[PDB]
């Protein structure tokens, strides 16, 4: 359907934690090598021809990189479900 | 001490659907600020749609009131439409009875919405505008039937002021709004206009004279006003496919006062944008007219917010904290929820924002 | 194991639990009770002696309910009186137990009259007005005890602190500044406001971390107080009594059963007396009520902190984080003292543990003169200031190590505990690349960058455990006399018997560290029972390696092939009898599984230090010339 | 500023480029969408100067090609107007 | 037991100068557990006022100010800088120029002002009776002129 | 949940002459005193503070 969600290849880790939600009969979700996985070299993907917007891969909550992103149906792109709201600080001291 | 006792509830319906059920139970040991009392009043809002062609709905209203030892009646039934997104018609009918003395009317009116600027920066730069500056315009053309004997003398009255004086324009408005509402008006935010008078005729009907005045008048807002700055939400004529209800009724006394709400109708969840919707930013009026009674008291404060969600929708961002969830509830007691909630019942309009997807 | 999770329970619930295990409590000490009877009032040789009863005995024989003597009278009363109390305490629960019942289920109306019961008032809202009305209920609880003391087990109060009177006294002052202090704080609620809005997780985290201490302190005030003067009748009279246990060396039998077997005694296979006072008996008890207390303590400690990373981390994922005025709070919200403070507490336990461990081996080298070196070359004059040397009696070497070993092993614990509170979402680390934790249960995120392994705060909390080891060990050394000065100790190679004369011990330790383990087990493998809770507890600890290596995968692999061989060998050697296929735990329920053989192992042995006997002499060993 | 405000993922606020449409001007419809998505911005050269310092940074989004002017190394050198060259994030399913 | 708790924990320093001196150091902290009466939370702000003397024989001083502020997930800025002087003891001349952004929205302006401020009344008695008036009624004229270059849509 | 406050400044007018030799601290302003007595009322509160 609309929504898709678009694994970012430079910002994953090959974590897994993606893959782990969605369902068995939707293989959406693998894995791309090219080299020695200790480096970061095990990036993983989203085949786009099988994945059925289940949202289990970006309402989970799961991805530490921000690299599932789950564009907005007409533009628009998130990168988690919820962000705090940025604040600015200080340091105080009671005299 | 005066322990004010408390009760919410919301719930909400799954998909793109915007209606909900709401429910309210409420108790304070307070003496209200009635220089009357006792005081009781029920109230019955019910509307369905006319039909969505046109965008006509019906609209119906009753209250009763027992004031003192004094039965008071407002009948009041209407149907409204949109004719343009800020402008809107209506026919309607009714009736007010007081003690033995009653009178019918029917009126026709038609209300004008304008806002003070449109610039599209403050579109984008803002997610969750809040105040909006604006105007709006009243017309007004009501017929009433002239069969008592004081119904022609407050006509006949009434046209010998507009007559004579040349400041009833202006002096109507301290008439207009009797007693504590008048000071409101400054503080609520609210400017009305002077009236101006079209012209007052009668007319002979089916059993007598009927006296017709039609007038026009203007009110302004700062932004505090919902009714100006709020124009679309207000009345959702969309979701309404299927008759909505409100129904309340508070009874007042000598020793604290007592309260019972039931409502379902759409409008109460809006879209937030990227995914999240949210309960609609509360309204300020109710907020702030409300503050003008809630500080003659210190009080103690319990209640609890219970709030149910459909299949697969989760709260993120509640603030203050919830403290349960019984797998599709949520619950708000003591804490920062008692501390908003003596805030809000003194005139306080902090925000307790909720937000939720799936 | 998430069943009771705090998130889905509302405030009854907790109510009635409580109530329950409250009801529970009182049947098992009923249960001892009735476990620590000898004749059984209508006349039943009743039952031996068992570690359950043995480490309350004093209790009861300081309240006049049971009593240290063999006669006819007696046991006969001590046995009535011991029945009755088991059965208040039977009765009391099931009352309690019915309570839980009323309030797990949000049923609060009187069977009696048609009565309801609202929860609100009846009172207080949040937990602020809540703690002042329950120090006015422990007032009643103080009141309550006097009064049983001096109406039932006489005992009249009085203020001589050095009999059981005073305790009476006591209770009853403590009665009035609780319910002097409780109407206070009825009137005037005290203000840490973040406990009160997620308060069953917050709240609750800090008194479990309060606690902890508390059960810490108790501790050690029970192994200072039971060796005075005043506990003497109570505790070494243990000594000059004579125990029959389960599990003791029993009266053997030959293959002729005839049969010359043992003593003379009449009873086959009867249970051998052991003397108590060859048997440190007095010390035995002490040490296994004290290390009780000690090791819960820390356990407390340690999960207190642990819970408060689970809501610590749940306010920085929804937003509230940044939201809070508690000054608990501000002064670690900054990165900049996070760092300062980890690295502060980072370095001392660099520069302790390094100085005690460096005066251990010098110690040990000396003994063994390798590298051509003497006993006096040893740091045998590093005794404690004179100022400290209150605290100990017979100050020597072996207090100074002591003494810093435990500050060594609790700053070593606090590391990980401080991980925990700090770095729960982000560390300097994972924000200094662009990384989350999002779970506090996440196993690791991958080979990358080398390896991510045990970084989430469930994890840190297994280390603290695991480090924590060594700082509750060495209680368990010092306390039964080992010599924790240096690692061999008795030991006939060179120098080990000389440190008796070179030092004016004055009196005589066990052995070293090493030699803790020869010695010491020649009375385990006496007893067939302590022999097999050696074979058992060895075998738990072990099989933590099964699941703390990196081999998940390994065994993901096996469990493949295997279902596949009971999935052919069910094909032709029998007919179809197989459908099972292998389960094998995940990272995070092998951590958990294996933090517990881990420390379950470990400490099932411990006891076997304390419960075997105390073997602390007073002779000054003469030199080895 | 704080790793506990906006997002503890980035150092600072990020952007993505969602439009490209032509409007007789090329590209007018540069719509700069943070990260949380709640607004649609521009080029804006407030926001060019914010970018400039330290606190803004865009992204490309493989799913305009000259119009923004892609210089010439590594098939992507994405510059806005001369100043600061907006980093691309690739998405390659194949 | 009583109401709310919500204690208000405030610390204030005044330092004075000796002699003929007026000048003096003041310094604040303060904090409350209470939800602000703001419709849009959370709200954060910072405010630096400056001012040196540009010239004493006109009398011109030259003051500056500059607000950030982060209301719900905007950031908003106001820069103002200013030349002001008094022309007599009751008109006051200003000429300045400062900037307003909103999001990424921004523009500049620069203003040329004047302000003119009367008593409705002096009578003496009112000086001689009373040694610390505090109400006093008047009212103030501003008149402004004020530019703005118009370059976004 | 609570709100929080940090002012310096350094600056003329803070103390004024008031006849007979004695000196006082400046009247204070009215404005922010109503002003804030608008928000101010919406919780009763505990006090404590310094002033040095
Ligand atoms: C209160 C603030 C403004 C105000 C704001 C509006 C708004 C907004 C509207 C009107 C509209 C009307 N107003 Mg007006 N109007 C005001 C004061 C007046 C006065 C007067 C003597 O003071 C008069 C005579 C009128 C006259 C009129 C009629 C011209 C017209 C239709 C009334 C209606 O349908 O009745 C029916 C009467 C009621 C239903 C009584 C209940 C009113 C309360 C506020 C409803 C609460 C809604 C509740 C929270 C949720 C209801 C949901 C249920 C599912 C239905 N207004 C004040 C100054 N007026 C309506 C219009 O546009 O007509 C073209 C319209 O939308
Ligand atoms: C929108 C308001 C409702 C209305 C609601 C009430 C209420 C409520 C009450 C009365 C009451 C009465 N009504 Mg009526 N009344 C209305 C229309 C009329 C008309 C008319 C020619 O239209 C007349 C002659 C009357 C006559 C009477 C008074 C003689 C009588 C008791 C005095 C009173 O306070 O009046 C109040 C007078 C009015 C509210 C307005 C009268 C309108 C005048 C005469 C004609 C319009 C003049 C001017 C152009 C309109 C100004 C705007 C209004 C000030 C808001 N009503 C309109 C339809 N009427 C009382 C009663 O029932 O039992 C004691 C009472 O409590
Ligand atoms: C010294 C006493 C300890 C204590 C010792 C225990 C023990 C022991 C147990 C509980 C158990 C529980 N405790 Mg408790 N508990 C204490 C203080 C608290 C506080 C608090 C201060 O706010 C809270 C919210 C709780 C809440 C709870 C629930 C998690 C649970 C009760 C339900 C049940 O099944 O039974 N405890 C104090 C700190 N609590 C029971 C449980 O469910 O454990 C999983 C349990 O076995
Ligand atoms: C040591 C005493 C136990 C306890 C043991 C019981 C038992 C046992 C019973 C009640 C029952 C009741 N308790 Mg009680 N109850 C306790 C603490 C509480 C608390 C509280 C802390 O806030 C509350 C509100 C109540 C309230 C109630 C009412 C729901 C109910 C009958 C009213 C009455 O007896 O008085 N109990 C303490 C912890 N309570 C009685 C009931 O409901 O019977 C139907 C019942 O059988
Ligand atoms: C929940 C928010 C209130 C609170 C009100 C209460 C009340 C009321 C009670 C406790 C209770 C306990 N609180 Mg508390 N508690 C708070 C702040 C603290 C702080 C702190 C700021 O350092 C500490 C160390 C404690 C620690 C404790 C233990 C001393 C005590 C019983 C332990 C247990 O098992 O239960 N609270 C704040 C002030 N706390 C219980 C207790 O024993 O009080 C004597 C109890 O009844
Ligand atoms: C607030 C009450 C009155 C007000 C009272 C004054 C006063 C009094 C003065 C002006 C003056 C000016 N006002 Mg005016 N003015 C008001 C409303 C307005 C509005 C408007 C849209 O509402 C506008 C456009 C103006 C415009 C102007 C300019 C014509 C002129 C210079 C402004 C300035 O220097 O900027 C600089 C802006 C600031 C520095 C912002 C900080 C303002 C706050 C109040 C300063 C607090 C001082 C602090 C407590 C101590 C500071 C000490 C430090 C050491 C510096 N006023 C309101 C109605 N106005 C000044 C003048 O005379 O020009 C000839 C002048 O003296
Ligand atoms: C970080 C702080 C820790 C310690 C300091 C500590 C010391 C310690 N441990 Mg440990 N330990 C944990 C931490 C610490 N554990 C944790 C976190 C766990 C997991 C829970 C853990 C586990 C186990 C297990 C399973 C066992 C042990 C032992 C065990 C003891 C034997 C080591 C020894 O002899 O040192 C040798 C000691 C000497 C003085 C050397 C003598 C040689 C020559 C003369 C010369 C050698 C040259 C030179 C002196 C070498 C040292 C150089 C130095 C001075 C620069 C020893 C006392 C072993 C035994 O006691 O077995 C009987 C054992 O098998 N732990
Ligand atoms: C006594 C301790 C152990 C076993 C008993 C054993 C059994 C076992 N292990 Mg092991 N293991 C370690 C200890 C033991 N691993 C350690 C300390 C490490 C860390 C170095 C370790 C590591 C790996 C890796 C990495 C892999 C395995 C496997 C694998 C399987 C192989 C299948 C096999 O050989 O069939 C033969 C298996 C048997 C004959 C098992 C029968 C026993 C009888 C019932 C004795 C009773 C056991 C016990 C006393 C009762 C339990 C009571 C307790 C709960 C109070 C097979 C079940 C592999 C698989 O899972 O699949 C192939 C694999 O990949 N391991
Ligand atoms: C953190 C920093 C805290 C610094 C505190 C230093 C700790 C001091 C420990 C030595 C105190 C001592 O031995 O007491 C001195 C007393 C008695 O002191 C001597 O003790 C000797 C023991 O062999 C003999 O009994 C001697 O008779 C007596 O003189 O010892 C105790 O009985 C202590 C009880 C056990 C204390 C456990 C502490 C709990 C720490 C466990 C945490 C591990 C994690
Ligand atoms: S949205 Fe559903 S189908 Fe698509 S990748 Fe995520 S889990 Fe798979
Ligand atoms: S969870 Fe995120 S980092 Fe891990 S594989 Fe999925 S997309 Fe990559
Ligand atoms: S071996 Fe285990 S803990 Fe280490 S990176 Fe791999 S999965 Fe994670
Ligand atoms: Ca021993």
């Amino acid at each position: 359907a609309k929504k898709h969600y678009f694994i970012i290849e430079n910002l994953c880790v090959g974590c897994g934690l993606c893959l782990d939600k969605c369902p068995p009969k939707v293989n959406a979700i693998g894995y791309k090598f090219y080299g020695d996985v200790q480096e970061g070299g095990f990036r993983c993907y989203i085949d786009q021809a099988a994945c059925i917007s289940c949202s289990a891969c970006f309402s989970g909550d799961e991805c530490p990189s921000g690299a599932l992103i789950e564009v907005l149906p007409d533009g628009e792109v998130l990168d988690f479900s919820y962000t705090p709201p940025e604040r600015l600080d200080f340091d105080l001291r009671f005299l | 001490v005066t322990t004010a006792h408390s009760d919410y509830e919301i719930v909400l319906e799954g998909g793109s659907s915007s209606w909900g059920k709401v429910k309210a139970r409420a108790k304070v040991n307070a003496p209200p600020a009635s220089p009357l009392l006792p005081a009781d009043c029920d109230v019955k809002l019910n509307v369905k749609p006319l039909d969505p062609a046109k965008g006509f709905v019906r609209i119906s209203a009753v209250f009763e009131s027992i004031v003192d030892s004094t039965k008071n009646k407002l009948t009041i039934e209407a149907d409204i439409a949109n004719e343009t997104k800020e402008r809107r018609i209506s026919v309607g009918e009714g009736m007010v009875s007081v003690g033995d003395f009653s009178h019918t009317f029917s009126f026709e009116g038609s209300v004008v919405n304008l806002f003070y600027y449109r610039s599209d920066a403050v579109r984008r730069n803002v997610p969750n505008p809040i105040y909006m500056q604006g105007r709006q315009f009243h017309d007004i053309l009501m017929k009433v039937p002239l069969d008592n004997n004081d119904l022609i003398d407050t006509w006949e009255g009434t046209v010998k002021a507009i007559g004579s004086t040349g400041a009833f324009n202006d002096w109507i408005r301290d008439f207009w709004f009797i007693g504590p509402a008048f000071t409101a008006l400054n503080e609520g935010g609210q400017r009305i206009s002077r009236i101006e008078v079209n012209g007052l005729n009668t007319e002979s009907g089916p059993k007598g004279p009927v006296g017709v005045s039609r007038w026009r008048f203007s009110h302004g807002g700062s932004g505090m006003v919902d009714s100006i700055s709020r124009w679309a939400e207000l009345f959702p004529s969309d979701k309404l496919n299927r008759p909505a209800q409100v129904e309340a009724g508070f009874r007042s006394d000598s020793q604290g006062i007592e309260v019972k709400v039931d409502g379902e109708f759409p409008g109460v969840s809006v879209d937030a944008g990227g995914g999240l919707r949210r309960i609609l930013n509360h309204p300020l009026i109710p907020l702030v007219h409300h503050g003008m009674v809630g500080k003659f008291n210190n009080f103690n404060v319990d209640a609890q917010l219970k709030v149910v969600l459909p299949k697969g929708y989760k709260i993120r961002y509640a603030a203050p904290q919830y403290r349960s969830q019984n797998l599709e509830e949520y619950r708000w007691s003591g804490g920062a929820y008692a501390r908003w909630v003596e805030h809000v019942c003194k005139g306080g309009v902090g925000q307790f924002e909720i937000l939720y997807a799936q | 194991y998430q069943i009771f999770d705090t998130e889905k329970l509302d405030d009854e619930q907790v109510v009635g639990g409580h109530l329950a295990l409250l009801g529970v409590l009182g049947f098992i000490m009923g249960i001892y009770y009735i476990s620590g009877i000898q004749v059984f009032p209508w006349g039943a040789p009743g039952f031996h002696d068992n570690w359950f009863y043995l480490t309350i005995k004093p209790r009861m024989v300081s309240l006049g309910i049971d009593t240290y003597s063999t006669k006819t009278a007696d046991l006969e009363a001590a046995g009535a009186r011991l029945l009755g109390w088991a059965a208040f305490h039977f009765l009391v629960g099931s009352v309690l137990i019915f309570g839980g019942w009323r309030h797990w289920t949000h049923n609060l109306t009187n069977p009696f009259t048609g009565r309801c019961g609202n929860f609100r008032d009846f009172s207080a809202k949040s937990y602020k007005e809540a703690l002042g009305p329950h120090a006015v209920y422990m007032s009643l609880l103080f009141l309550g005890w006097g009064i049983v003391m001096w109406a039932i087990l006489g005992f009249a109060p009085i203020p001589d602190f050095q009999t059981i009177n005073s305790e009476t006294f006591m209770s009853f002052v403590f009665a009035v500044i609780f319910f002097a202090l409780g109407i206070y704080w009825w009137n005037n609620p005290p203000n840490a406001a973040i406990h009160l809005n997620d308060d069953m997780k917050a709240a609750f985290s800090v008194h479990l971390t309060a606690i902890g201490y508390i059960n810490i302190a108790l501790g050690c005030i029970a192994f200072v107080a039971f060796q005075q003067p005043s506990f003497a009748p109570y505790y070494k009279e243990l000594d000059k009594l004579v125990f029959y246990l389960y599990g003791e060396p029993f009266n053997r039998v030959s293959f002729n059963f005839s049969g010359a077997k043992e003593f003379a005694d009449f009873p086959a296979y009867a249970i051998l007396p052991k003397s108590g006072e060859a048997f440190g008996m007095a010390r035995v008890v002490t040490n296994l009520i004290v290390f009780n207390h000690i090791i819960c303590g820390v356990l407390y400690v340690f999960a207190g902190v642990y819970h408060g990373g689970q809501y610590l981390l749940k306010i920085q994922l929804n937003g509230m984080y940044n939201q809070i005025k508690s000054i608990w709070i501000t002064k670690g919200r900054d990165q900049e003292v996070q760092v300062k403070i980890l690295g502060t507490v980072m370095a001392l336990c660099f520069a302790t543990m390094l100085s005690v461990y460096a005066v251990i081996v010098w110690n040990t080298i000396c003994e063994l003169n390798i590298f051509g070196t003497n006993i006096t070359m040893s740091f045998y004059w590093l005794k404690p200031l004179p100022i400290f040397q209150w605290m100990f009696a017979d100050p020597s070497i072996n207090d100074w190590v002591m003494a810093h070993v435990i500050t060594a092993g609790s700053l070593f614990s606090l590391i990980a505990l401080v991980r925990i509170a700090f770095f729960a979402h982000t560390s300097p680390l994972w924000d200094d690349l662009g990384l989350k934790k999002n779970s506090y249960s996440f196993p690791c995120l991958g080979p990358v960058y080398g390896g991510t392994c045990g970084v989430s705060i469930q994890d840190q909390l297994w280390f603290a455990m695991l480090w924590g080891i060594k700082g509750l060990s060495a209680v368990c050394w010092y306390i039964d006399g080992a010599w924790i000065a240096s690692m061999m100790y008795g030991v006939p190679a060179a120098d080990a018997k000389a440190w008796d004369s070179i030092a004016h011990l004055h009196h005589h330790y066990t052995s070293g560290i090493f030699y803790y383990f020869w010695t010491e087990t020649v009375t385990i493998f006496s007893s067939s029972h302590l022999s097999t809770i050696l074979m058992i507890g060895h075998l738990v600890w072990f099989i933590s390696f099964a699941v703390w290596f990196e081999d998940r995968g390994s065994r993901l692999e096996g469990a493949d092939i295997q279902t596949r061989t009971i999935r052919w060998l069910g094909k032709k050697f029998l007919n179809r009898d197989v459908n099972f296929r292998f389960p094998v735990l995940t990272i995070s329920d092998s951590k958990l599984a294996g933090t517990f053989l881990y420390f379950g192992g470990t400490f099932m042995l411990v006891f076997l230090f304390l419960a075997n006997g105390f073997y602390q002499t007073n002779s000054p060993l003469p030199p080895p010339v | 500023s704080g790793p506990w405000s906006g997002n503890a993922v980035h150092k600072a606020e990020k952007y993505f480029i969602t439009s490209a449409k032509r409007d007789r001007d090329g590209k007018l419809q540069i719509e700069l969408v943070p990260a949380s998505g709640r607004r649609k911005l521009s080029p804006t050269p407030e926001m060019i100067r914010r970018l400039i310092d330290g606190e803004i940074e865009i992204y490309i989004l493989t799913t305009a090609i000259d119009m923004n002017k892609e210089i010439i190394d590594m098939e992507n050198r994405y510059v806005i107007d001369f100043d600061k060259r907006g980093v691309k994030w690739t998405m390659r399913e194949i | 037991g009583s109401n709310d708790v919500t204690t208000a924990h405030s610390d204030y320093e005044i330092v004075l100068e000796g002699g003929s001196s007026s000048w003096g150091k003041v310094k604040a902290r303060a904090k409350v557990n209470a939800p602000p009466a703001s419709p849009l939370l959370p709200a954060d702000c910072d405010v630096k006022l400056n001012v040196k003397p540009l010239d004493p024989a006109k009398g011109f001083v030259r003051i500056s100010a500059v607000f950030e502020s982060i209301v719900d997930s905007t950031k908003n800025k106001l820069t103002i800088e200013a030349d002001i002087a008094n022309e007599t003891k009751e008109r006051r001349i200003s000429v300045g120029e400062g900037m307003v952004s909103v999001g990424d929205f921004s523009h500049t302006f620069s203003f040329e002002g004047s302000v003119v401020n009367l008593f409705y009344y002096r009578s003496d008695a009112v000086r001689r009776n009373v040694p610390n008036p505090i109400y006093m009624q008047g009212r103030q004229f501003h008149d402004i002129l004020m530019k703005v270059p118009l370059d976004n849509n």
